[PDB]
């Protein structure tokens, strides 16, 4: 099977600047009439993939001039000469030359901005939740940049790892920031045995700390 | 105008069977080859089946050979995918996509239909309010949330004040817990707005025919 390896995996760029995405095949994708059926697709998170480039280097209907495709042999390149907000999303290469037709793994085109520290908010378990016998402590780390941030939980002054689940938003279309939710789930009994609950955001040193006492 | 509409998706116990439909309009369906392409939860795209306009040619990758059967009924402008002996690996968003037989691979894709292979049972969410209390103390903006826990399958929709509160909202991707999903949503309003005007999250889970409203009250 033709393996399509896409680099980089993520590509921050300042709007108005150039972006380059590469796709390499594990074997030839030339067909017998001498043509190569390498396509590029753009997907946004609320969208289906849309065809942008076909046969290595051709813009599809309505694709503007800033998109260009090149390549030879086994290495292929999608270039965007002046990246616009509407261009951000996940790009995939694809070869339709040999069954099974295969896709590259995707490249997330993201926009740059100024660094921003997170706004951190901590919330205790609700009365409702304690009635089911569970206790989740929730920490939001909102509107930061860049996307890399670490959350650390402490219970009565000491690190807690177990029971933590994290989730991140896609990059915010309007302000180019990221947000993260971190949830520490305990039993009601384990929660009732301790007093101080703290969420700490680093990198970013030193941390942004939010706490409450049960 | 040229349009593909998938239907038929759902949730199946592993080993189970399921049939997807793709309804074509705005073009002579008979002249076009068609494929199904799925997108995994991790967002990889995987071509899964092809059929020629005349049905004389079909093909599949090895991962689905014997279990999926692609077919079409040109007279009803429909493409189908019969899925059998479903595996956990088949969980994905399934798109139908056009490719002319008479160049432009997949110039038109449908919106997708979701298939979930699992013995997890349809379970309604618990919805818990996220309010401050003591802590600090106070500022110009206040952040509130709702913790939507223990539901299956995806998705859940979350709004605030029935959709009139739309700015300053973050609703986070759900994560798997113990065979169940959890998500949270945050909303940030002016401190002069809450607790004096109401803030309420509205959570819907179509799969369990449930809607839950939770007013955020101060502790």
């Amino acid at each position: 099977d033709v393996l399509m390896t896409q680099s980089p995996l993520s590509l921050p760029v300042s709007l108005g600047d150039q972006a380059s995405i590469s796709c390499r095949c594990s074997q030839s994708i030339v067909k017998s009439n001498g043509h190569t059926y390498l396509e590029w697709y753009l997907q946004k998170p609320g969208k289906s993939p849309k065809l942008l480039i076909y046969k290595v280097s051709n813009r599809f209907s309505g694709v503007p001039d800033r998109f260009s495709g090149s390549g030879s042999g086994t290495d292929f390149t999608l270039r965007i000469s002046r990246v616009e907000a509407e261009d951000l999303g996940v790009y995939y290469c694809f070869q339709g030359s040999h069954i099974p037709w295969t896709f590259g793994g995707g490249t997330k085109l993201e926009s740059k901005r100024a660094d921003a520290a997170p706004t951190v908010s901590i919330f205790p378990p609700s009365s409702e939740q304690l009635t089911s016998g569970g206790a989740s402590v929730v920490c939001f780390l909102n509107n930061f940049y860049p996307k890399d941030i670490n959350v650390k939980w402490k219970i009565d002054g000491s690190e807690r790892q177990n029971g933590v689940l994290n989730s991140w938003t896609d990059q915010d279309s309007k302000d180019s920031t990221y947000s993260m939710s971190s949830t520490l789930t305990l039993t009601k009994d384990e929660y009732e045995r301790h007093n101080s609950y703290t969420c700490e955001a680093t990198h970013k040193t030193s941390p942004i700390v939010k706490s409450f006492n049960r | 105008d040229v349009k593909l509409v998938e239907s038929g998706g759902g949730l199946v116990k592993p080993g189970g069977s399921l049939r997807l439909s793709c309804a074509a309009s705005g073009f002579t369906f008979r002249n076009y080859g068609m494929s199904w392409v799925r997108q995994t939860p991790e967002k990889r795209l995987e071509w899964v089946a092809a059929i020629s306009g005349n049905s004389l040619y079909t093909s599949y990758p090895d991962s689905v050979k014997g279990r999926f059967t692609i077919s079409r009924d040109n007279a009803k402008n429909n493409l189908y995918l019969q899925m059998s002996s479903l595996r956990s690996e088949d969980t994905a968003l399934y798109f139908c996509a056009r490719h002319d037989d008479y160049p432009y691979f997949f110039d038109v894709w449908g919106a997708g239909t979701t298939v979930t292979a699992s013995s997890a049972k349809t379970t309604p969410p618990s919805v818990y309010p996220l309010a401050p209390g003591s802590a600090a103390q106070t500022n110009s903006m206040v952040t509130l949330g709702c913790l939507v826990k223990g539901y299956f399958p995806e998705p859940v929709t979350v709004t605030w004040n029935s959709g009139s509160l739309s700015s300053g909202v973050h609703t986070f991707p759900a994560v798997l817990q113990s065979d169940l999903y959890t998500l949270s949503s945050s909303v940030t309003v002016p401190s002069s707005t809450w607790p004096s005007e109401t803030v309420t999250c509205n959570v819907a889970h179509p799969a369990s025919s449930t809607k839950v409203d939770k007013k955020i009250v101060p502790r």
